[PDB]
């Protein structure tokens, strides 16, 4: 099959910026290339067909062009809504093949997260596991260090993070970090703390509670 | 009104089989080619197969040929994907799609996708745990723990509360079970003036839950 090599793998540009996404065919593919936009949890959507033709109902800021085996997608003026993974596609010969995608990210001013810690509930405990949740709300950039401390001892390998997609309007992220212990282990400790380090905070923020008080 | 709707996806054991369907309306599939394209969680798009429903000619990607069979029924306006000898690698959302045109070979319309999970692990419903606001801005939430397979959906106050809501992508734990949090930020003074209920639905296990989040 024909390989479609897409670069860059990800990028960050501000609102109003001219973004350029490149895709290179390994063999001749004529002008039989299309471009798609995929938002998380949803189907791909057609932007461009036959290399250079805007598909109806797509904004004019999306355009396309060809240079032999090089194919380019240009977003002339990036918008907050354009957060997505973009894919090129040749359909010149079977199998039709996709590039591996380009994750576009909206760059903006720094914003510090508010932080919240949640203790485990009575229902979950009896099952033999306790989950402690730390929430970072509406922050930018994505990059954030979230550290768990239990009785002031730094934890490793027992937490998992998840992050929402960039907010369609204010271009921030939110983040959940869940610390999972056993009911037995959780019952042996008092102070549960979530420590957050981030570009927008002048020094690390800590939120904690004590087991036995809540 | 052009619509493509996939069905048949679900949980099936490795070595087993499953039949998917792609029902078309607003156009006749005889006038074009229909494709199946799949996406494994976190991965790119992979074309699986296609069919020209008029004469029934089929093509397959190497990764599925001999195991998968694409077909169509032009009178029912529907394409099918018979999937046999299923492997862990086949786990993906499966989209059906069309070219829909004479000299227009881009994929202009796509269905919403059907999730195929190939695993020996059995179905299990989530426990739903309220995350209480502790006391500017207050936060509360719901933890939806240890369910399998995906997907879980969550809304707040039957979809009436949307502002400030964050429903996080599920994480896969080492146990082989999923869990996810949904939270919402609200004004601290609002805590005495409204109830907050998270509505959790896990279709695979037919588990519906409505937990009130009390301060």
């Amino acid at each position: 099959d024909i390989q479609m090599t897409q670069s860059p793998s990800s990028l960050s540009a501000s609102v109003g910026d001219r973004v350029t996404i490149t895709c290179r065919a390994s063999q001749d593919v004529n002008t039989a290339v299309a471009w798609y936009q995929q938002k998380p949890g949803k189907a791909p959507k057609l932007l461009i067909y036959s290399a250079s033709f805007l598909y109806s109902g797509v904004p004019s800021r999306f355009s396309g062009s060809r240079s032999g085996t090089d194919f380019t997608l240009t977003i002339s003026s990036l918008q907050p809504e354009d957060f997505a993974t973009y894919y090129c596609q040749q359909h010149y010969t079977t199998p039709p093949t996709f590039g591996q995608g380009t994750k576009v990210e909206i760059k903006r001013t720094v914003a510090a997260p508010s932080v919240f810690i949640f203790p485990p509930c009575d229902e979950q405990l009896k099952s033999g596991t306790a989950s402690v949740v730390c929430l970072l709300n509406n922050f930018y950039p994505r990059e954030a260090k979230v550290q768990w401390k239990v009785d002031n001892a730094l934890q490793s390998g027992n937490s998992q993070e998840s992050v929402t997609e960039q907010d369609s309007k204010d271009s921030t992220y939110s983040l959940s970090s869940t610390l999972t212990l056993s009911k037995a282990d959780y019952e042996k400790h008092k102070v549960y703390a979530c420590e957050v380090t981030h570009q927008g905070l002048s020094s690390p923020v800590t939120k904690s509670f004590n087991r036995g008080e809540s | 009104e052009v619509q493509l709707v996939e069905s048949g996806g679900g949980l099936v054991q490795p070595g087993g089989s499953l039949r998917l369907s792609c029902a078309a309306s607003g156009f006749n599939i005889k006038d074009t080619y229909i494709h199946w394209v799949r996406q494994a969680p976190g991965k790119g798009l992979e074309w699986v197969a296609r069919i020209y429903p008029t004469n029934g000619y089929t093509r397959y990607a190497d990764s599925v040929k001999g195991r998968f069979t694409i077909s169509a029924d032009t009178s029912k306006n529907t394409a099918y994907l018979q999937m046999n000898s299923l492997r862990a690698e086949d786990t993906a959302v499966y989209y059906c799609s069309r070219w829909g045109g004479d000299g227009f070979y881009a994929m202009d319309y796509w269905g919403q996708g059907t999730l195929v999970t190939v695993s020996s692990a059995s179905t299990k419903g989530p426990s739903v745990c309220p995350l209480a606001p502790s006391s500017g801005t207050a936060a509360l939430g719901c933890l939806v723990k240890d369910y399998f397979p995906e997907p879980v959906t969550v809304s707040w106050n039957s979809g009436a509360l949307t502002s400030g809501v964050h429903t996080f992508p599920a994480v896969l734990q080492s146990s082989g079970l999923y869990s996810l949090s949904s939270v919402v930020t609200v004004p601290s003074s609002s805590l005495g003036t409204q109830t907050y209920i998270c509505n959790v639905n896990h279709k695979p296990s037919n588990t519906k839950v409505d937990k009130k989040v009390e301060p």
